[PDB]
């Protein structure tokens, strides 16, 4: 039994050991609550106003279309506090724990910048936050790690099965079975069990209604397509859910290609993996013929993960939203584009999308299109990783 | 075939407890967990509960967590897994095996296809641990077409609606994680009621039956004793078999 | 000959060979008909709400003062573009050269930030951007020397003089005497000949501007403080300038303390050196008795500079403005208690202001204030230099 | 004194043009600093002009950079420089000594007493690098209350406002660096223009002093010297020689 629907179609559901369910309701509850009560919208609102610094910017971007029939604007997620979208929905989530009586946070992250913004959000709010991080991610994300251990997180490294992001995300599932008394999971993604695909999409639709707006104030109309990259889903919903409803605005998502889908090392299961059950929902997955759920690859640490949100899975099926991939080597063009062309530094993940929109103007440069990229973080973090990859291939 | 209800028959005309022990497919290889299974049944396991290695253990601890790579790193795979419980079956013919699945495994080629395959080697029951009640339909649907009991967790925060589901819904036994529980399971006509909850001793399975359950399962204690021997593969047997006599001792009173 | 007075009482001036002396009074003249001309303002406007981000929050923060009658505010400009208040007024700078149709940019830059900011303009705007970086901060400045060159900028290494901030401020001073007629010299701070001190103050200014608006909306009054740090006094003064007439609101600059005063290692020569004549100006500078330029030392790099601009050592002299120091300890402590209990990560720089700020508050506890520090910047660039003294200390 | 006049007005007669060395005080000791200036007058220096090593030296290009650092690496001070100024000009009466300075260390302790130190040792010129005439007034008054020539330069990018006032200004003679330029000096009364744009040779003497100047200001061809010859004292001052004889040569015709 829930108040709300666990699926998109076929895609979603609560697919989680009986012992989870009541802590799925409960938080289910308390968003169908806070959702209708003025007092938490206002207390949403002021964190994300005067803490994390809404609105963002939506800046056009014209050095890198010139001589083409493209408008591109950004919408800057990189100038949020903590350097990501990822600050947004950390808020909602951490105000529902409270609303809940929860006094500590569990969350996942690969990357990192989930963990950083559930770590700073922690700290604001007075919540006890523990970060579960695949050792392999620990180990290649010291920076982070500080950051997180700066604000006061504990960071606990996960050794089992793959040490990774999806081991990370078991990890805290596991945790939460036995604590959600205490404990709220912060889950950092559009993924995972009912409700949080529906917390997260709701928890991020500024983007896309800031957006809207701001497009409509300097252009007048709304965008041809907006175009965000997948890693579990949370950007692109977020930029997605207030134009699902305007049928003439393209909804555009972006897999990691990785090293190429033909090579299999990607990470763009909704388009190449098949629908399979795993981190408490059914959706695509990257999976072994026999099941067994596999390892995904791309550059960016961010997007590396081989599942993909129901909410995206269906969007496709019914032909709302086109997914695309975009290679490593295509999101660094983009990357280097961006940097030298506009004096913006992008997290690579953001890039992929970046990437797909210029392959949109290039390969049709005559086309009229109104495009706006969600530029999902800053690359601060990144700027190593394309340095040793720049020295390495020898510029 | 009626291999629970026929063992639940013959346990309660005497007057005793089900043990049931837990291991890992494959853990740590397949001839070893061959002769494993043997020694637990030769040893007086009264059913087994039978996992099979998935990359991702949502519902497990690190005991288990330890089983599935020991299992992985002999390159067991599911099909495997079913060549081993067909041998199994050939050699034992009415004890009760269930298996304890993620869901992914049993919904890779066609929910109905895995059911099929678990009644063509002899599998009495399916548990699986990553699908509520609430999500459990096609699988309890398929199971039950193909002879398989579908096996349900009571946890400790269940409620009254869960318990009236539960108890519909389950066959062959529920397995449970107190004396709410066991009436109402009972009341409600529920699959007889095997308690699971960290059962590592003796008087744990005592303790079970005392409060009317029909037996108790060892989900853990047994993939310890594997794996603090691994080294002794003969003594391993030993502490195996000295084991389970103790938890099966204990049920006949 | 000049447009507009080039002194502050006793301090400031154009002490610069004859043959520069053209160039400032044509800079002069552009600003001059710059600040009257609604389409630059209007272009500035543009590129630093849709380009920057501003404007920026004001937050409160309630954790730090909790069980004390200090309300204190940080203004956000740790959330501007580029990460730090110095990417304000290289927007506008940068639009002056092109006004005065130079095509290239010469830069000096320390610890970094306005290096980045001045090559984040310059990639926007089409301008070649050349860096001068004391050969000592190239070394030490890896991640900054590698964003500027991602954005297109060349690094110039300085291995003159002492090889560091000042000698790079020379190194810029020389260049542009023989190339004003094609680049124009984009001073980083509110220092040098004039007329820099002037421009980089309203060029700045916008940051008490909107605090002063921000803080009447929320508290229905002015502040009783307005605290910043000093390195050359960019950011101070463009958080003093529209509170200078508001007599009530005490504006309190906080310069490096390093070592400790007592040391002589510090950069703190406003209220510790003596009046001198360098950089082209005539201000407090740390100089030998003979009268050789010291170095001066801070354990943040962007403090660390001999001098001061000329408005503050005249702010200070008619007792408009306090002027203050903190050590090295104080500002890494004002540094984790903010992480900690905020979630923000503050520059070192800024971690001075916050640290007299938060003694204020700790010394009278009981006494009533409404505080406003000028977070000047976020401390990604710092978590290095954190870590290696928080783990040579032992915590 | 009137150690400029006097000397324009012997080259006047003689039809002649100045040649004055730039070197650095303390470069690169102070026993070999005197040596160095000894040389250059033996060879036919006309005047000098003498920098004192200083921290931040924002009008010098690298030559002199590296000048004030191998002197600073001899721990040459301020005070030490004016104790060789007083050995120099009491070793050689009538040579015009002009010094070139930065301002903070002649505003340092006080510009009257700087200046008055000058006046003491016999310096006949100051040239601070960092003060253009709009700044200059505290310095030129100084100056002339002390017998000491305020030197300004005309740059190449002059206008006619400033030709006036560095006419007005200046005293000793004018820092050249045209005939627009050579001329307006001129009837505007100026100090005896110097050109010192670069000269490295001696056509560079001859064309200043066709071109209606009164001699020619070598501002770093003589450091180039010291800087080639640092392992060869003995020959240091042999190329020096050389090269002085050559460019005084130059002024003659
Ligand atoms: C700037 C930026 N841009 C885009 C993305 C992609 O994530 P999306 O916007 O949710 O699709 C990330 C994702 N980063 C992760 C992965 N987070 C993550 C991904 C998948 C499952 C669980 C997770 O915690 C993190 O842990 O911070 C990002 O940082
Ligand atoms: C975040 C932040 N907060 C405060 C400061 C202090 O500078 P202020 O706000 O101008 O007083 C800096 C100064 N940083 C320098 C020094 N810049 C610099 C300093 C002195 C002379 C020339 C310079 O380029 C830089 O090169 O980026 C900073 O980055
Ligand atoms: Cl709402
Ligand atoms: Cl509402
Ligand atoms: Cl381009
Ligand atoms: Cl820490
Ligand atoms: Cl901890
Ligand atoms: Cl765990
Ligand atoms: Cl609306
Ligand atoms: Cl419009
Ligand atoms: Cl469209
Ligand atoms: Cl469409
Ligand atoms: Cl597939
Ligand atoms: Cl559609
Ligand atoms: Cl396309
Ligand atoms: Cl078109
Ligand atoms: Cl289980
Ligand atoms: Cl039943
Ligand atoms: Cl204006
Ligand atoms: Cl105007
Ligand atoms: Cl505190
Ligand atoms: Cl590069
Ligand atoms: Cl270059
Ligand atoms: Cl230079
Ligand atoms: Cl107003
Ligand atoms: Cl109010
Ligand atoms: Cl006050
Ligand atoms: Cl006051
Ligand atoms: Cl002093
Ligand atoms: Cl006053
Ligand atoms: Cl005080
Ligand atoms: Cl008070
Ligand atoms: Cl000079
Ligand atoms: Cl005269
Ligand atoms: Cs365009
Ligand atoms: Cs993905
Ligand atoms: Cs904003
Ligand atoms: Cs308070
Ligand atoms: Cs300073």
């Amino acid at each position: 039994t829930t108040l709300l629907n666990p699926y998109f179609g076929e895609f979603g559901g609560m697919y989680v050991p009986q012992i989870l369910m009541p802590a799925l309701n409960q938080l289910e509850e308390a968003f169908v609550s806070a959702q209708k009560d003025p007092e938490f919208q206002a207390q949403f609102a002021d964190l994300l106003k005067n803490y994390a610094g809404r609105p963002t910017a939506l800046t056009k971007c014209q050095n890198i279309t010139a001589g083409t029939r493209t408008t591109l604007y950004l919408k800057r997620e990189d100038l949020l506090h903590g350097g990501a979208h990822k600050t947004n929905q950390v808020l909602g989530q951490a105000l529902l724990a409270k609303r809940m009586g929860k006094s500590e946070i569990i969350a996942e992250t690969g990357a990192g910048a989930h963990g950083v913004a559930s770590a700073l959000a922690s700290a604001l709010l007075g919540l006890k936050c523990r970060i579960y991080m695949g050792a392999k991610d620990v180990e290649r994300q010291s920076p982070n790690v500080f950051r997180m251990r700066l604000m006061g997180a504990e960071v606990i490294p996960v050794h089992s099965g793959s040490a990774t992001l999806k081991d990370a995300c078991n990890e805290a599932l596991r945790d939460w079975s036995g604590s959600y008394e205490t404990a709220h999971y912060m889950l950092g993604t559009a993924a995972g069990p009912h409700p949080y695909p529906t917390i997260v999409r709701e928890f991020q639709r500024m983007i896309g209604e800031e957006t809207k707006a701001q497009i409509l104030d300097k252009e007048g109309r709304l965008p041809d397509a907006v175009i965000a990259c997948v890693g579990g889903g949370s950007n692109a919903i977020g930029m997605f859910a207030d134009f699902i409803n305007d049928t003439s605005v393209g909804l555009i998502g972006v897999e990691p290609g990785g090293h190429g889908i033909e090579t299999g090392e990607h990470g763009a299961p909704l388009k190449h993996g098949r629908v399979g059950i795993y981190f408490g929902m059914k959706a695509p997955m990257m999976q072994t013929a026999d099941g067994q759920i596999e390892e995904s690859y791309s550059i960016s640490a961010g997007l590396d993960f081989p599942s993909v949100g129901p909410q995206h899975a269906y969007l496709n099926s019914i032909g709302r939203a086109d997914y695309v991939s975009i290679t490593d080597d295509e999101a660094l063009e983009a990357f280097k584009t961006l940097c030298r062309h506009e004096g913006i530094i992008p997290a690579l993940e953001s890039s992929h999308a970046l990437a797909h929109a210029l392959k949109m103007m290039r390969e049709q440069p005559e086309k009229e299109q109104l495009l706006v990229v969600n530029l999902s973080g800053r690359g601060d973090k990144d700027i190593f990783t394309v340095h040793d990859i720049l020295k390495a291939r020898g510029e | 075939m009626e291999r629970y209800e026929n063992l639940f028959a013959q346990l309660n005309d005497r007057r005793e407890g089900a043990f049931v022990p837990f291991v890992t497919l494959g853990d740590p290889g397949i001839e070893q967990s061959l002769k494993i299974i043997d020694t637990l049944i030769d040893a007086g396991a009264d059913a087994l509960e039978l996992g099979v290695p998935f990359s991702d253990p949502l519902a497990d601890g690190p005991t288990i967590q330890n089983a599935n790579l020991r299992a992985f790193a002999a390159g067991v795979t599911p099909a495997q897994c079913f060549e081993m419980l067909a041998l199994i079956r050939e050699k034992h013919p009415t004890i009760p095996i269930g298996l304890l699945m993620y869901a992914n495994l049993v919904f890779n080629n066609g929910i109905d296809a895995f059911y099929a395959r678990c009644e063509q080697v002899g599998v009495d029951s399916v548990l699986v641990a990553d699908v509520p009640v609430e999500e459990s339909a096609p699988f309890r649907q398929a199971a039950l077409r193909h002879n398989i009991a579908p096996i349900f967790i009571c946890p400790p925060n269940a409620d009254d609606d869960l318990l009236r589901q539960v108890a519909s819904y389950g066959r062959g036994y529920t397995y449970l994680l107190l004396h709410h529980l066991i009436e109402k399971l009972k009341e409600y006509h529920a699959a007889p009621a095997l308690q699971g909850f960290g059962i590592s001793s003796p008087e744990q399975v005592s303790a079970a039956v005392r409060a009317g359950a029909a037996g108790a399962i060892s989900g853990s204690a047994i993939v310890k004793i594997i794996e603090k021997n691994l080294a002794s593969p003969k003594q391993m047997l030993a502490e195996l078999r000295s084991f389970v006599s103790a938890m099966k001792a204990a049920s006949r009173a």
